[PDB]
């Protein structure tokens, strides 16, 4: 049997936030990532 | 004449290392080397926009 191997873990986390004396409220980016899998 | 470049973004952990526990751990013991691979490039990315 021939089998091919594609490494995992990849991607980037990003974090969109505002100040600590504004709101505690964070927006994640994915960097380059489906989010249909994930 | 040219204006911008472009934009890349290299992570220091998957380039050195493949994954192994035991380059993580060795990783830890130098403190932060890479600590300017992640803050330039940004740094660039920022004056490219």
């Amino acid at each position: 049997e021939i089998l091919d191997i594609t490494p995992c873990s990849f991607g980037g986390v990003s974090v969109i936030t505002p100040g600590t004396n504004t709101s505690n409220q964070v927006a994640v980016l994915y960097q380059g990532v489906n989010c249909t899998e994930v | 004449l040219p204006v911008s470049m472009t934009k890349t973004s290299v992570d220091c952990t998957m380039y050195i290392c493949g994954d192994s526990t035991e380059c993580s751990n060795l990783l830890l013991q130098y403190g932060s080397f890479c600590t300017q691979l992640k803050r330039a490039l940004t740094g660039i990315a920022v004056e490219q926009d």
